[PDB]
């Protein structure tokens, strides 16, 4: 946060400090959340065929 | 003459055919073929009489 310097009606105009927009940078990240499985196309049309 | 219309652009039709003098006779499989049954099930299930 900017500081508020202080100053008499006719001081001298000094200069303070200032409040610091920091640029904060995240990131999609390059690592996945992936499950995947080999289903076995035998077990995909014997499932259908027989599967109570 | 012989040697205008030479060997190499003398492309020659030869007769369709492939010659696969390989397995005259599948006798068994033959046997069994046309009457193979596909089935969309990877087991053959059937009954069996026993007794």
């Amino acid at each position: 946060q900017g500081v508020v310097g202080g100053r008499t009606r006719t001081g001298a105009l000094a200069n303070d400090t200032q409040g610091t927009i920091k640029g904060a940078s995240l990131s999609v990240p390059d690592y996945y959340i992936k499950h995947q499985f080999d289903v076995g196309k035998d077990e995909i049309v014997n499932s259908d065929a027989t599967g109570k | 003459l012989t040697n205008l219309t030479p060997t190499e652009l003398l492309a020659n039709k030869a007769v369709d055919y492939l010659a696969n003098s390989f397995l005259v006779e599948t006798p068994m499989l033959g046997l069994l073929a046309n009457r193979v049954i596909n089935q969309k099930q990877k087991a053959i299930e059937w009954g069996a009489k026993v007794a």
